[PDB]
Order: structure tokens, then C-alpha cells, then sequence
């Protein structure tokens, strides 16, 4: 994130931290949608040409922490996890279609004040939140604590425009007009991360999106670009129906 | 926690809202 | 440039800083390889998606500045372009293919001990030199003074091996396997390797794209400047 | 192209190498 705000403590419950066990390395954001269920980016797990291939063993997750520097004891809690999923049509060779991946955990994690699981979108749900104009939001750190920006829902004619990438109707892009002033980013080091807005009419907060990858930022590019949650969800629940539990 | 999903322990299950959310609310035009 | 070391005086003479007027800050690296004519990287200049179009009168460059921290009395020269030239195959919408430009200055640049230009390969340099395992320099910034650091050409199976990105015969690729990386933010610079035959400095890339130092890749990917020397004589000659 | 590019006045001109030519020289040993 860069440009962004310091986020209020349990603002963002559901934020998860994907790391390598060995060498120590944060490697990208994910989100908790459940007691054992983990959403992240698929990029973040699997990327060959830079030999980034790696089993349930290699990694593990961190939850409810507000601070990247300090260790909150009894607050932030380490999962490992049991297995991962990644879509069966994900295409990192071309455009990072269908970029996103489920990872299970080895234990349930314990909701409290700082851990709780974010909602996944229905049909109407997203039918009238995700339109052109509409802000999201977006978590992670500064590039010391969580950082958020509110970004707008782009148009797709502009969005597809703005890239040389071949955008699919599985993504969707987000940012501010970069000639309209120093606003907040979302960027590549925050893939992986949710990308969140609240319902009027339950008031309660849907992952939209996933990020994807980001042009902004430290680059010259425009805008981030995200997996589109609501599209892939028959997947998602294919996956935690045959092996949830 | 689905039926609860959403509902942050901090803010909506005590009516109490963070310093940017209604930014989110006001773009819904 | 990401963990190199300064470079000491005169020891890139051919050097170019390349600055947008508004906001004056530094955009690419660049090369002087005569009085009146720089080399640099087409998406420096021209990449539609996010709107850049640069046309003459936006830019300036700036020669023989050993610190970027200060200005140089005696030493450094700033000249304004007369015209832009991208590679008309210049491909953009795919991989940066011939990813090179030349700009021709209003005035000529007078060549002193701090300016000097470089020289660019012929076929048998460019077949004896631009072989895999064989180091070039790169030269770019971070420290305040300019930056140097000197890298191994890497087989093409294994460029072509570390990217998603399609390598044509107009690119080649360089660095260490997973201390130094050329970078993003050195596009346009020139790598250069001295000739072991005339003990003459030779531009045979310019910096096209980095995958490392802010990202999680390998390898910088260089525009194979031999491959297009008959593209730069035309725009010269003509 | 021109006739003495390639040579620097500070070095190869007076004779003198810089820190770290050698070690691109060696590469091609």
C-alpha cells in the first residue's frame, strides 16, 4: 500500500499473512472466510519461471496481527496448513486468469475481537455493489501497521485500455485517475490481499475481489487489477463441499 | 462463520463505525 | 541500480541522464554515441496503456553529471531535443521487442574529459563479446554519485527459462543466479563491455526490462543494440 | 563510428584502469 491511512485495531479481522517458513519471508496477503478456509492468489503459490513452487509444508499463515515489526502474544495466532487448492484453469503463462487459490488449515482458528472470517458475495449482492464508481477497500502494509485505502470501481472499456494484459470477465480493475493527486495505492506487494465492500442493505462486508496484480504504485502504470470473486464462487464451494469438514 | 461472517466484533456488533467506512457508503450513487 | 558501487570519475563518460521538465525529475538512463545524437529504450518514451507519449519538447537531458545531488559548474551540460526517433517495429503491445530510440540534440555537445561518447559493436565485437558467461557494466543510479556494477551475460535457454514473457534474437539477458542487479528503473541505461582486442568500450545493450530487485524475479533483459545497428545508421545517414 | 569513441580521457587515454575493469576482462579468460 502507499498513500494509504493507519487501520483502527480490528478494522480488518479477517486479514491473513502468507509467509515462508524458511527463509522467514512474507509473501503475500490472503483472507479468512471461515474457521479452516483461506482465500489468496494463486501467483502467490504457483509462478514457475521464478521458481516459485511451493507444498502445504513450505508455508504458514499468520492471523489478527495489527503490527508487522511487533509480536503480539495472545492476540496474533500461526496456522499450518493441511492442503492447497489451486483452480484447475489458472493461467499465469498469458494473463493471470482465474488467479486465486484455497488453502485449508491443520486446526480451526479461534474467532475473537481480531479474528473473524469475511462474507463471500451473492448474486445480488454482486449485481449492485460492483459497478463503475463504487469504492472498495483494500489492506496491507506500507511499501509499522496495517495499511488501508477506499479505491473506485473502474469501467471495463477504461480498464481494458489502461494495460496491454488481455482482461477477462473474471477480473476487474480499481484506483484513482493518477492526474487527480497524490491518492492511496493498492500494489503488487498486496497480492493475494481482499478486496472488500459494505453492503447497504445487511451492512455486513463481502470480499469482492482478490489482488491480482498492480501497475500503479512503483511503476507508471494506473490501476490494480483483481480476481473476480463472485465469478469463480461455484469453485469455491465445490472445493470446501468435497473437502471441508 | 458465515451466519456471522461480516459483522466485525469491534465495529458493527457494537454500532460503532471506523473513520472512512461512510467514504464507501457515499460512492453507492 | 541495487547494490553496486559508486563510480569513480570520468569512468562512464557516454553517460545520460534523461529529465521530464515538469516535475524535473530523472525518467531513464540513456547513452551519448556522438555530439549530437543519445541512444535510449523506446518504452522510456512511448507506452500507450498508461498514456505516455512524450514528444520532444517534454524532455531535457543532462551530460557529464557525476552527482545527482548537485550541479556541476565546470563539468556538466544540458541540451534540449530537436527530434525523436522510436523504432518503427517497436512492439510494445507484446514484449518490447527492439525496445530503442534516438534522440538528436538541437545543439552539439562539446566533448571534454567528463564527456566522451561510446562505441557501438560491429559484427565480429559483437560475435567474440556477446557470449554467455562474459560480464558487461551497467551504470544508473540508487548514494548520490552514480552507480556501477558489472554482470554476466546468461545462456539464452535459461533467460528464456526465468520469464513468462516471449525472448526474440533483438534481447539478451544478464545477472548473477539467485551480489548486484541492474533494475526497472535503470531503462535506457547502457551495458557495456570493454574490448580485450582494442581496449575500446562497447555499447551492446540497453537496459529493456528488470525482473528483479523490486520484484521476485531473475534476470534484466537487454535490447541487443548489434541486432539493430543497421536501423540506427539509416536514422544517422538520413 | 567516430574514431576515438570508446576511450576515456581519465583512463584509457592516460594510461590508467579503473577499479573494477579487471574483473570483466578476466570473464572473458
Amino acid at each position: 500500500i502507499v498513500e494509504g491511512s493507519d487501520a483502527e485495531i480490528g478494522m480488518s479481522p479477517w486479514q491473513v499473512m502468507l509467509f515462508r517458513k524458511s527463509p522467514q519471508e512474507l509473501l503475500c496477503g490472503a483472507s479468512l472466510i471461515s474457521d479452516r478456509w483461506v482465500l489468496t492468489a494463486a501467483h502467490c503459490l504457483l509462478y514457475p519461471p521464478w521458481d516459485k513452487n511451493f507444498t502445504e509444508n513450505d508455508l504458514l499463515v499468520r492471523i489478527g496481527k495489527h503490527s508487522r515489526t511487533r509480536y503480539e502474544r495472545n492476540i496474533e495466532k500461526i496456522s499450518m496448513l493441511e492442503k492447497i487448492y489451486i483452480h484447475p484453469r489458472y493461467n499465469w503463462r498469458e494473463n493471470l486468469d482465474r488467479d486465486i487459490a484455497l488453502m485449508k488449515l491443520k486446526k480451526p482458528v479461534a474467532f475473537s475481537d481480531y479474528i473473524h472470517p469475511v462474507c463471500l458475495p451473492d448474486r445480488e449482492t454482486a449485481a449492485s455493489l460492483l459497478q463503475a464508481g463504487y469504492k472498495g477497500r483494500v489492506t496491507g502494509w506500507g511499501n509499522s501497521v496495517l495499511q488501508v485505502v477506499n479505491l473506485p470501481i473502474v469501467e471495463r472499456p477504461v480498464c481494458k485500455d489502461s494495460t496491454r494484459i488481455r482482461i477477462t470477465d473474471n477480473m476487474f480493475c480499481a484506483g484513482y485517475k493518477p492526474d487527480e493527486g497524490k491518492r492511496g495505492d493498492a500494489c503488487e506487494g498486496d497480492s493475494g490481499g481482499p478486496f472488500v465492500m459494505k453492503s447497504p442493505f445487511n451492512n455486513r462486508w463481502y470480499q469482492m475481489g482478490i489482488v491480482s496484480w498492480g501497475e500503479g504504485c512503483d511503476r507508471d502504470g494506473k490501476y490494480g487489477f483483481y480476481t473476480h470473486v463472485f465469478r469463480l464462487k461455484k469453485w469455491i464451494q465445490k472445493v470446501i463441499d468435497q473437502f471441508g469438514e | 462463520g458465515e451466519a456471522d461472517c461480516g459483522l466485525r466484533p469491534l465495529f458493527e456488533k457494537k454500532s460503532l463505525e471506523d473513520k472512512t467506512e461512510r467514504e464507501l457508503l457515499e460512492s453507492y450513487i
